[PDB]
RNA sequence: UGGCGGUAGCGUGC
DNA sequence: GGAAGATCGAAAAAAGCACGCTACCGCCCGCGTGGTGG
DNA sequence: CCACCACGCGGGCGGTAGCGTGCTTTTTTCGATCTTCC
């Protein structure tokens, strides 16, 4: 849940990203550039 | 005693293995292990005894 | 006794790895698709790498040590399956020479008659049709009212894709 | 006014 | 007389390192890429 | 034509390689012998 990794309100604007939202984040950026890639039929090096 | 356990038996072959225990996994070759062995002790670059 | 192999780039430094390796003097090759389109515009029309951050190197390595490719400014590192570089088939970049053939499919999609979402004004959280790609900076979006869809230009990134 | 890392200090057999 | 269980030491990997409290400093991606203005 | 501001998408960093380097205890694995036999 969201507020189990809170986003913290700094001063100027800035936000406080807590680790488990950046893993997530990679996560997810990694599992979509591998759909991608299976969608345009990458090679089998590409994908593995 | 450590003459009889060194499995190496020339200047080449000892590069060689020199080389694959500093950096495993690329292939060893004589002038990278060459070079390798120059500068790790031998160059002003790398090493330096102030 | 050249040998191909891959090897991931930095982001957005795919041309200065390729111009140092070719200052090298190692072959490149890099899959380019031009046929793609975004909604950033500027006639969409434009050579893109396919398969991005991903380059085959054509080498010898007693010529040329693998460790002197890792660092040539922008390549980010090697592709090992293992302690060892891979090495790739020579059928795979004979394929990869000629199996270009444009892809159609973009992750974005400014062609008519595709659902857009407006996340701005009353429109927010409704989708509307797309009515064709007019100008280069920004495209003009259907407006769907309940009465009748009318056409109007908008900001390219003032609508999201749906 | 929310947290991490570093630094220093306090009370811990006299 | 060669193959399977024993073992045996040697090396590699994982986990732990007291409890409260106070003060200060630094940081809370970042870098290419497009937009726009002078 | 150049410089400042906003916005989105990867990931060790930076370099035409190498960076490490003052603990102890427990658990796991492996090469090497070994040894014991069927």
């Amino acid at each position: 849940p969201p507020d189990l990794r809170p986003l913290v309100p700094l001063d100027g604007g800035r936000f406080a990203t807590s680790d488990l939202n950046d893993l997530y984040r990679r996560v997810i950026n990694r599992n979509n550039r591998l759909k991608r890639l299976l969608d345009l039929a990458a090679p089998d090096i590409i994908v593995r | 005693e450590t003459l009889r356990v060194d499995p190496t038996n020339d200047r080449l072959s000892a590069l060689v293995e020199i080389y694959r225990m500093m950096r495993p996994g690329e292939p060893p070759t004589r002038e990278a292990a060459e070079s390798l062995f120059e500068n790790l002790f031998f160059s002003e670059d790398r090493y330096d005894l102030s | 006794m050249q040998s191909w192999y891959l090897l991931y780039c930095k982001r957005g430094q795919l041309q200065r790895a390729q111009e140092h390796l070719e200052r090298q003097a190692v072959n490149c090759l890099a899959p380019m698709i031009t046929l793609e389109k975004i909604v950033r515009g500027k006639r969409t029309a434009v050579s893109e790498p396919l398969f991005p951050n991903y380059l085959f190197v054509e080498f010898d390595p007693e010529v040329i040590h693998t460790t002197t490719i890792n660092a040539t400014r922008g390549v980010s590192h090697f592709v090992r399956f293992g302690a060892s570089p891979a090495i790739v088939p020579s059928a795979v970049i004979h394929q990869l020479s000629v199996y270009k053939p444009k892809d159609i499919v973009d992750p974005a999609t400014p062609y008519p008659g595709d659902k857009v979402i407006i996340t701005e004004g009353a429109f927010e959280g409704f989708q509307a049709i797309f009515t064709e790609p007019d100008g280069e900076a920004r495209s003009m979006l259907l407006l769907n009212l309940i009465n009748k869809e009318i056409k109007h230009s908008v900001k390219n990134t003032e609508f999201r894709k749906l």
